């Protein structure tokens, strides 16, 4: 229907919502692929993004996808993918699926003292 | 119970501890404690180490989008050895929720500034140097914020007294307002309040 | 005792950034003099910077000398920069102030301050 | 539960165009506002005539500080140190000690009247409705020091405003 | 080499660096009502810290009030009878309409437009009257208190709060007169200070900072508080996050602010006013000198103060600045370890030097304009 | 409510409102300054029986906050809420 | 050892044989509220602001006095315990008399304190109250006898530590008074530690009376000088100005006591 | 019953008056010392005992919630009346 | 690497602030406050406490209030343990004296003893 305006300062109308969402999961996935398997950010996001890319395989209509996806505009949600992807790539190189670094001081947290 | 007392949210309770889980487990590497508390607010406390990957993770993950960062705070207490609590606390409009992010430093540990993260942390965290004395690494432009220009000290400090250790007064002969050592015509009168009965059960410590 | 450095790994760094701070204090006292149109000479303010850095000059920890020039150079910002006044910069001389009582005499005299 | 301010496409058939060319050839909301300025001008302006007129007030309202008496004259303040315990300024000092008929009644009574935030907190603690705020806000000074009331001051406060402390104590008290 | 231009000292010192017309660079010193209220509340009992809350948004008063005291309640885990709700959220409404005649006849004010700012200040003086008459002071009321409101409704006040409200409309409706449709008002504030929606948000912007850009987020709506999703309102959306846009959000927020206060005096319910907890809220001055248990509470709330379980809270309102938070740190004794003010308009002259990059020096007085800023809550 | 009917008109012509039905400056439909006395209800827990402070005790309900996780499967990925409904469009007066 | 285990809150203690509850209860850091039990009088066990629930065991009992035996759980926060506790609060403050802002032991008293931290927050007491003939015993301690809750800490101390017998109880039920009986001058060397335990404002310092209130003083920890025992004391000063003298608790030398001289 | 110290200063109803070589008195040269000349302890001297036909009575002050706590005094010695802590008024039992 | 070793006596006293005679000349007291013996409640005896000794006050000539010039006479800092309240003295460079915690001893209590054959403990009343 070619939404005029996305309400939001900045937000530009995309023009294929469809194509661009799945590039950005596709791509979210082969970033995501690079991290272990045991990681719980690689097990978590790739749920997340299998969900949010069969719904976007499954929905032709630009509403009903941003009715069903829960995340407001159709750009916002690839603002959010975008967001992800730029996650998914610092966390490759924070490594943060690893163990604890330093145990903080006995009483760090204890509150009251 | 119902009248005077606070209803409890028990929906809010379990759908914070879940998230608490979750973000304990995607993050072991900095995550020290999750905590929430009985009103319902969630808790988590790092590793300093892990400012920027946990902040980042609550800003960009679809899962979270804390894309607001509503304050930066530190708290001093000075029985620990850490004695400056780093308090974030994020707002997520997508999922309507709060998040606080609790983490640690002394007097000469310096916290890497979380500007990257949120533009907002960049006056904050500057409070927390003017305040509090805590240095923050790699920030754009970190200097006092709040006292004056000249201001030895921290003032919110816990060490730091209430009324400060000068005072300024116009002098006629040099023609300026000069810093003086601070004298009170009337001291602050210092309050005993607390009872010596215990208030709370539930909140006793373990003895010796 | 392994802790987290902020700028210098050793006392060596730290001993260069005050060297290079005191450097800056050094050339920064005659146009402070001059625009703020200050009373005092330069030679003065210069005697005050020397007092400054040697009144910490018993510190050993690198971490606190790099805090101490973190913040020397705060104030020299803020004196670059037209951001104190006249009054912030003569803070350092305390004109106003009466001379403390030195000796025990003299405080045995005044009061009860040891 | 959302509205759009500023959100409407202005239209572009030759009439609201010329509409628009008019407004601005024309100078069309300038005389509106000029229209508004004249239609103040004619009004009844809202200004009273003070000092003969003045600002209501209710009678809680929270002025001049004063000390009250029971009706015999006794002094109603029997020295419990509430109103400086809680006055969030600290502008209350207070010294007592029994007097000559073992009376617990204070010596020192002081209102530091430069630190007082005027909040009513003391006349709220006073178990005695002793220590009252007022209605007098008309006591500026010329000095900073005729604004350290003493037990004295504040006694004559108190004498000298109690026919409308009172009576704004009577109209208020269900209240409290 | 650029112009640097010190405007020197509410009350700013802004730094900046031009380029002829143009301003490159905007540094705003502030300070200058610092005043250290978060240290002063350390020293001070939850009754004694409530009258700092006044002075923080002193244009805000009952709100800030009523922050605080959400915080306060939030950590004794009671709750305010229903009469105190609808009060609070009566004169929270009156308070919007307070900081928004301020903020937009100020604004009006700073640009060249002298009138509307005579003329709403007199509705505005109205109120105040509203204040004096429940609580004894014009401005810093001290009403607002953890566990209620101090004092009911004197009789006759909601008569004339209905008297007033009824008035309003034609006011905001004069004013909008007057600047709204006003080609020289548009050309002051519609190109001016431009904000994304994804910069509001990531420069801690908040209320009507982020609702300018399009961003349909109100702490009254989200995430509600006392009685207010018991009250009907619009939330007045922007388009283009400029001063213009912001200006028409806060004029249709006093036109739903005059709705919620229509709804607030419909649906007023009886009932007491402080919470009926004795060991939190002080009883009755007549049961106080009748009742032995009422007299010693009495003596204890107003002495001790009443003991805060420990713990720490961050409670937030939708201020009419935007979010208004208080990050309180309770240790378990009747005095707030911590209590950290989280202001809208920190953030919000955070931001000036983004919102003011390629505009004129005229066009940052409206730019501290449109970012409705008071240093009392800026500075603390 | 002084002015006379000419000034009142050509007021009421310039503004292009009713001035007279919403006067700014107010008159005899305010509140009398001088009020009947209240009578002021009591709370719920002022009661003769039941009425035990135990049962009411909101500040002993605060409990210390539950630890979720400290240092000393295929399950689902959580949000710390469900995600926001989306806003309706104003009935009252959406400027649409 | 001979230790037996017992439970406070379920919490495991091993106690010595002859141990109260109130004390096994102090040994996980708890404090039960009292009145008329102090821990260097004899045992009265009469103010019942002790009471305490055990567990499968259908009447409370007095912490202060009752021995525990092995295996009891000490239910310190159960229902009946704080109903307990409200209902011997109320009788307390029944006929206890609205003083507290004239009363020298405002801020500093038992009765207020644990009014506040264990009973209700207001009255069902629609009677008119006793008030009780002030007695003299002499010109160190103001006699205010209304205030009196007749936990008879007095006549233990002057029984037992000051060795003189001369306070007791006259009279029989609501009419019971603590006294003399006759216009008897207490004037022991240690009289005025009768101001110390009393826990409400009955018996006050005659010397200190009205002149400060304990929340303004400041506590500075010295020493006594009067005679050659180095008595721990506190000298509560306010404003720059010496109040009054307390004891501090030193064990090995006055023990919480101190001489009216030095008081 | 305000009087005067040989300096010609007023004395207060707490017994304040400056020393004659006390400099403080320069404060009031050319001004005044403001002093309150209803003394409370002679204005409640002035009130009739009260007498009762009751052992214990209850005093309140006046008015109600408008006075003080109300509390009660026991009249049983006859050497001296039962004077009340907050007001001062003073209560005799008639028997 | 990324972390330096640090072998010096930690000392923050060129950091805070605090002019030179209000840290060489002061004597903080860290000592477990006495239990007002006004009361029987113990909750104040829980934690360590550091002030500082108590300098000149003096009578304001206007009011006679009590003027100061020591800007830590109201300074009074809370510590859980004994060794954290000595860190951040050392750390101060605040000299200081430190108090040990006072226990009451284990009383032996029994109520029966008010009633014995033959000892001294016999109450005379009850
Ligand atoms: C145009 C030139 C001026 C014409 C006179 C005029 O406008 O009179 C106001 C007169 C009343 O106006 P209003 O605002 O409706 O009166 C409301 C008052 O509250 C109603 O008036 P009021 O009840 O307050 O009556 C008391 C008032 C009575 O008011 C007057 O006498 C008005 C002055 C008349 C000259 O008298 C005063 O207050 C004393 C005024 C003394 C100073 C007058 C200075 C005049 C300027 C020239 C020198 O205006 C008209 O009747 C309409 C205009 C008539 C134009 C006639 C052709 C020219
Ligand atoms: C003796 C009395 C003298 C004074 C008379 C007026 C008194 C009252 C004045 C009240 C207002 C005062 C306001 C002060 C500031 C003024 C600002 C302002 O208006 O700026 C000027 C504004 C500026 O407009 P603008 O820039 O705001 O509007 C945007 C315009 N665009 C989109 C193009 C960028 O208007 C003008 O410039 C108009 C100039 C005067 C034109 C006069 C009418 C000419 C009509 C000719 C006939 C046309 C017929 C159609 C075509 C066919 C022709 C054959
Ligand atoms: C006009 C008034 C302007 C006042 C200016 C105030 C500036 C104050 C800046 C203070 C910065 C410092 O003091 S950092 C110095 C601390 N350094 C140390 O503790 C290490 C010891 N350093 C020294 O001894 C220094 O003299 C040297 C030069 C680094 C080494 O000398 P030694 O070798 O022999
Ligand atoms: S009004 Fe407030 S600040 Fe003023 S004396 Fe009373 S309690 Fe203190
Ligand atoms: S609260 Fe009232 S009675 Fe108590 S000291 Fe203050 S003025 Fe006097
Ligand atoms: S003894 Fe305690 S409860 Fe009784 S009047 Fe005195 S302070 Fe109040
Ligand atoms: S006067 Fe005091 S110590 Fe003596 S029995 Fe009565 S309440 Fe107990
Ligand atoms: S304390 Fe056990 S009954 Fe008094
Ligand atoms: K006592
Ligand atoms: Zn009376």
């Amino acid at each position: 229907l070619l939404k005029k305006t996305t309400g939001l300062v900045g937000l530009a109308v995309c023009e294929t919502p469809h194509e661009r969402l799945k590039i950005l999961y596709t791509k979210i996935l082969d970033v995501l692929g690079h991290i272990p398997k045991n990681a719980a950010y690689r097990k978590y996001t790739e749920q997340i993004t299998n969900e949010k890319l069969s719904i976007v395989k499954a929905e032709p209509d630009v509403k009903k996808l941003e009715e069903q996806l829960q995340g407001g505009q159709i750009e916002e949600v690839i603002l959010q993918a975008e967001n992800e992807l730029s996650l998914a790539r610092k966390m490759i190189q924070w490594k943060p699926w690893e163990p604890l670094v330093e145990e903080p001081p006995a009483s760090q947290w204890k509150w009251p003292i | 119970t119902r009248p005077t007392v606070r209803p409890r949210n028990d929906v809010a309770h379990k759908q914070l501890s879940a998230f608490g889980e979750y973000v304990a487990e995607i993050l072991p590497k900095y995550v020290q404690q999750v905590q929430v508390s009985c009103f319902s607010e969630l808790e988590i406390c790092i590793h300093p180490d892990g400012v920027i990957p946990v902040l980042t993770f609550l800003r960009d993950h679809s899962n979270a989008q804390f894309k607001s960062l509503a304050d930066l705070t530190a708290v001093d207490i000075p029985t620990r050895q850490n004695r400056f609590e780093i308090v974030y606390n994020l707002l997520s409009l997508r999922f309507n929720s709060r998040i606080r992010v609790k983490t640690y430093t002394d007097e000469l540990t310096p916290v890497e500034s979380s500007v990257s993260v949120y533009k907002a942390a960049n006056w904050y965290e500057r409070e927390i140097w003017d305040m509090f004395g805590v240095f923050f690494a790699n920030h754009p432009d970190l200097r006092r914020i709040l006292t004056d220009y000249g201001f030895e000290g921290h003032p919110f400090r816990k060490d730091f007294p209430l009324s400060g250790y000068v005072e300024l007064r116009y002098d006629d002969e040099v023609k300026r307002v000069v810093a003086e050592p601070v004298e009170l015509a009337q001291e602050f009168r210092k309050f005993d309040l607390n009872s010596p009965w215990e208030a709370f059960p539930a909140y006793r410590q373990p003895p010796e | 005792t392994s802790v987290k450095p902020i700028f210098s790994r050793d006392m060596n760094e730290a001993k260069r950034r005050v060297r290079e701070l005191y450097r800056a204090w050094y050339r920064e006292v005659p146009n402070t003099v001059h625009l703020f149109q200050l009373d005092i000479s330069v030679k003065q303010g210069r005697d005050k910077v020397r007092e400054m850095f040697k009144k910490n000059a018993h510190v050993t920890d690198p971490r606190v000398v790099d805090l101490l020039v973190i913040k020397g150079k705060m104030e020299l910002e803020e004196t670059i920069n037209v951001w104190k006044q006249r009054t912030h910069v003569m803070r350092f001389f305390h004109e106003t102030e009466a001379p403390r009582p030195k000796d025990f005499l003299s405080k045995f005299y005044v009061g009860h301050d040891p | 539960t959302y509205k759009y301010v500023n959100l409407r496409e202005p239209s572009m058939d030759m009439k609201s165009v010329t509409d628009r060319a008019a407004q601005t050839l024309l100078w069309t909301e300038l005389i509106r506002g000029l229209g508004m300025t004249l239609s103040y001008l004619f009004r009844e302006p809202a200004t009273i005539n003070y000092p003969f007129e003045k600002g209501p007030l209710s009678p809680r309202f929270r002025g001049e500080h004063a000390l009250r008496r029971y009706p015999s004259g006794e002094e109603r303040c029997i020295a419990c140190k509430l109103c400086e315990a809680v006055c969030p300024a600290q502008a209350i000092t207070i010294e007592a000690e029994p007097r000559a008929d073992g009376s617990r009644r204070t010596t020192r009574y002081d209102i530091d009247m430069t630190k007082c935030i005027y909040c009513g907190f003391c006349q709220e603690a006073c178990p005695v409705d002793a220590i009252v705020e007022g209605p007098n806000f008309e006591f500026s000074t010329e000095t900073h020091e005729e604004l350290l009331y003493n037990k004295e001051k504040l006694l004559n406060n108190g004498d000298k405003w109690e026919a409308e402390i009172a009576a704004n104590i009577q109209a208020d008290y269900l209240y409290r | 080499s650029n112009l640097t231009l010190n405007f020197g000292p509410g009350v700013l010192r802004l730094v900046m660096e031009l380029s002829g017309e143009m301003v490159r660079k905007c540094d705003p010193h502030i300070g200058l009502l610092h005043r250290g209220t978060e240290k002063l509340i350390e020293y001070k009992t939850y009754l004694q810290a409530l009258p700092y809350f006044d002075r923080l948004d002193y244009v805000s008063m009952m709100c800030n009030e009523q922050a605080y005291s959400l915080a306060v309640e939030k950590l004794l885990n009671i709750q305010p009878p229903p009469r105190a709700q609808w009060i609070r959220v009566l004169f929270g409404e009156i308070t919007r309409l307070l900081n928004h005649i301020m903020a937009v006849t100020t604004h009006a004010l700073d640009i060249g437009a002298m009138t509307p700012f005579f003329w709403m200040f007199e509705e505005r003086e109205k109120m105040f009257e509203f204040y004096e008459r429940v609580s004894g002071a014009r401005m810093h009321a001290a009403y607002v208190r953890p566990g209620g409101v101090h004092q009911d409704l004197p009789l006759g006040l909601m008569d004339d709060i209905y008297e007033f409200s009824k008035n309003f409309s034609l006011r905001i409706d004069e004013l909008e007169e007057m600047l709204t449709n006003n080609r020289i008002w548009r050309n002051r504030t519609v190109d001016i200070g431009v904000v994304t929606a994804e910069d509001a948000l990531n420069y801690g912007f908040s209320g009507v900072m982020l609702r300018g850009s399009g961003i349909q987020w109100d702490l009254r709506k989200t995430q509600p508080y006392d009685v207010y999703d018991q009250v009907e309102f619009d939330v007045p959306i922007g388009s283009r996050g400029d001063c213009y846009d912001r200006y028409l959000c806060r004029v249709e927020e006093m036109r739903q602010s005059i709705r919620i206060i229509s709804q607030c005096l419909n649906k007023m319910p009886p009932g007491e006013i402080k919470v009926d907890d004795a060991k939190v809220s002080p009883p009755k001055r007549a049961e106080m000198k009748t009742s032995m248990e009422s007299l010693i509470h009495h003596f204890k709330l107003y002495t001790e103060g009443y003991q805060v379980p420990p713990g720490a809270t961050y409670t937030a309102i939708e201020a009419p600045k935007g979010e208004f938070g208080v990050y309180l740190v309770s240790d378990g004794s009747s005095r707030p370890y911590r209590c950290k003010i989280k202001a809208p308009g920190f953030a919000h002259l955070a931001g000036l030097d983004k919102m003011s990059k390629g505009h004129m020096l005229a066009d940052v007085v409206a730019i501290i304009g449109t970012q409705d800023i008071v240093f009392g809550e800026v500075d603390r | 409510a002084s002015a006379t009917r000419l000034i009142q008109g050509l007021r009421n012509w310039a503004s292009g409102r009713d001035l007279q039905a919403k006067l700014q400056l107010r008159y005899q439909e305010i509140s009398k300054r001088t009020q009947p006395p209240p009578k002021l209800p009591v709370g719920p827990s002022h009661r003769l029986s039941n009425n035990y402070y135990c049962a009411r005790d909101g500040r002993r309900e605060a409990m210390p906050p539950s630890i979720v996780m400290s240092s000393q499967s295929e399950k689902k990925a959580v949000s710390p809420a469900p995600p926001i409904k989306r806003w309706e469009l104003s009935q009252d007066e959406p400027y649409l | 050892s001979n230790l037996i285990e017992v439970f406070v809150d379920g919490q495991s203690v091993m106690v010595e044989p002859g141990t109260t509850v109130l004390q096994a209860c102090e040994k996980v850091g708890m404090q039960i509220p009292r009145f008329c039990y102090h821990e260097r009088l004899s045992v009265a066990g009469n103010c019942r602001m002790c009471l305490v629930e055990i567990e499968k065991a259908p009447k409370v009992v007095a912490a202060c006095a009752m021995p525990v035996m092995k295996g009891w759980n000490i239910l310190t926060n159960s229902e009946k315990t704080k109903k307990a506790r409200e209902g011997v609060m109320e009788f307390l403050l029944a006929n206890h008399p609205l003083d507290c802002p004239i009363c020298d032991q405002g801020g500093e008293c038992d009765l207020q304190d644990q009014s506040m931290m264990f009973g209700s927050d207001r009255s069902r007491f629609l009677e008119g109250k006793r008030a009780v003939e002030d007695k003299n015993i002499g010109p160190l301690v103001k006699t205010i006898m209304t205030r009196c809750i007749q936990c008879t800490r007095c006549i233990r101390f002057a029984s037992e530590i000051a060795g003189v017998d001369d306070l007791g109880t006259t009279g029989r039920g609501n009419d019971m008074q603590v006294g003399t009986y006759i216009e008897k001058m207490f004037m022991s060397e240690l009289s005025g530690n009768i101001i110390d335990i009393c826990p409400v404002g009955a018996l006050t310092s005659k010397p200190y009376a009205f002149t400060a209130r304990p929340w303004e003083t400041r506590k500075t920890e010295s020493i006594d000088v009067m005679d050659a025992v180095g008595s721990n004391i506190v000298v509560s000063t306010r404003t720059g100005e010496v109040m009054r003298i307390l004891p501090r608790m030193h064990e090995d030398i006055n023990e919480e006591w101190i001489s009216d001289k030095t008081r | 019953g305000v009087r005067t110290s040989p300096t010609g200063e007023k004395v207060t109803h707490t017994g304040q008056v400056y020393d004659d070589e006390d400099y403080r008195r320069v404060r009031f040269v050319g001004r005044q010392k403001e002093v309150n000349e209803n003394f409370a302890i002679d204005l409640i001297a002035e009130q009739p005992v009260s007498q009762v036909g009751s052992r214990v009575i209850s005093c309140d002050g006046g008015g109600g919630a408008l006075g003080h706590p109300r509390v009660y005094i026991n009249l049983d010695k006859e050497t001296k009346t039962g004077t009340c802590g907050y007001c001062g008024l003073q209560f005799r039992q008639q028997h | 690497t990324q972390l330096i070793t640090v072998d010096e006596k930690l000392d923050i006293t060129t950091l805070t602030g605090v002019p030179e005679e209000h840290i060489k000349t002061r004597k903080a007291r860290i000592f477990v406050p006495a239990r007002n013996n006004m009361q029987s409640g113990v909750n104040n005896t829980k934690k360590w406490k550091m002030e500082f000794d108590t300098r000149e006050r003096w009578e304001n000539p206007l009011m006679g209030w009590a003027s100061t010039a020591d800007p830590l006479s109201n300074l009074v800092l809370t510590f859980s343990t004994k060794e954290d309240a000595i860190a951040f003295a050392e750390k101060n460079g605040w000299s200081y004296d430190v108090e040990e915690r006072k226990v009451p001893k284990p009383k032996s209590k029994s109520y029966g003893a008010n009633f014995s054959w033959n000892k001294r403990t016999r109450v005379s009343t009850k």
